[PDB]
């Protein structure tokens, strides 16, 4: 019987906590190089 | 909101690097099947793994790491487990930074680097994560002492954009 939330199968849990992890990660440093010069703004 | 934003920032850095000591600290990363000395469940810590069912509850010693040169720098990262230590040292430096920023209140750059230091220790967490992950691999469960690695994370990105914002919008007021 495919198991609710089986379209997460293919990749580990240990991916997919990573995966938001690094999505934060990137985030943060994109906005921090970008806003805090005050060349670029 | 300046000043919740100063309140938020030093209660949240407080918090980060609270979490991040116990985790490092604490011996309950990992449950695990194994031996404390047959073997039972087990958890384990970045240091040491202890049995907490059997005849042998409570008492345990240290874990060894080494029993191929890729494998060698990962196991010798992870035996060392500089990145989560060297995430508790930018907090410290951050915190320290947070804690002087409401002294000289005409230096900006002491508040910013408060933020990159934040920054710059939740990516040291991510990569020490990584390390310990793939070098456990190479049935389990996580216990409270990985998840609080994983919420001292968290935390120190929050505080971190807050602090950035502190120094930008001094800049602007100064600009203004």
């Amino acid at each position: 019987k495919p198991g609710v939330f089986s379209f997460l199968d293919p990749l580990a849990y240990e991916i997919w906590m990573c995966i938001v992890f690094a999505y934060i990660g990137v985030s943060v440093v994109l906005f921090l190089v970008s806003r805090f010069s005050p060349y670029e703004w | 909101d300046r000043g919740i934003q100063m309140l938020i920032t030093t209660v949240g850095a407080f918090a980060a690097f609270s979490l991040m000591t116990i985790a490092v600290g604490t011996d309950y990363w990992l449950y695990s099947r194994g031996v404390c000395r047959e073997e039972v469940m087990t958890h384990s810590g970045l240091w040491r793994t202890c049995c907490l069912e059997g005849a042998f509850r409570g008492v345990c010693k240290k874990i060894d790491h080494f029993p191929d040169t890729a494998e060698y720098l990962l196991r010798a990262v992870r035996a060392s487990s500089v990145f989560p230590i060297l995430s508790v040292t930018l907090l410290f430096f951050g915190g320290l930074c947070v804690a002087a920023s409401e002294f000289h209140r005409s230096r900006h750059s002491v508040i910013l680097s408060a933020g990159i230091f934040f920054v710059s220790a939740g990516l040291s967490n991510i990569i020490g994560i990584i390390v310990y992950i793939s070098a456990n691999a190479g049935s389990y469960s996580y216990g409270w002492s990985f998840y609080f690695g994983a919420f001292s994370f968290i935390i120190a990105e929050i505080v971190g954009v807050v602090a950035v914002h502190i120094y930008i919008e001094k800049h602007q007021q100064l600009r203004a």
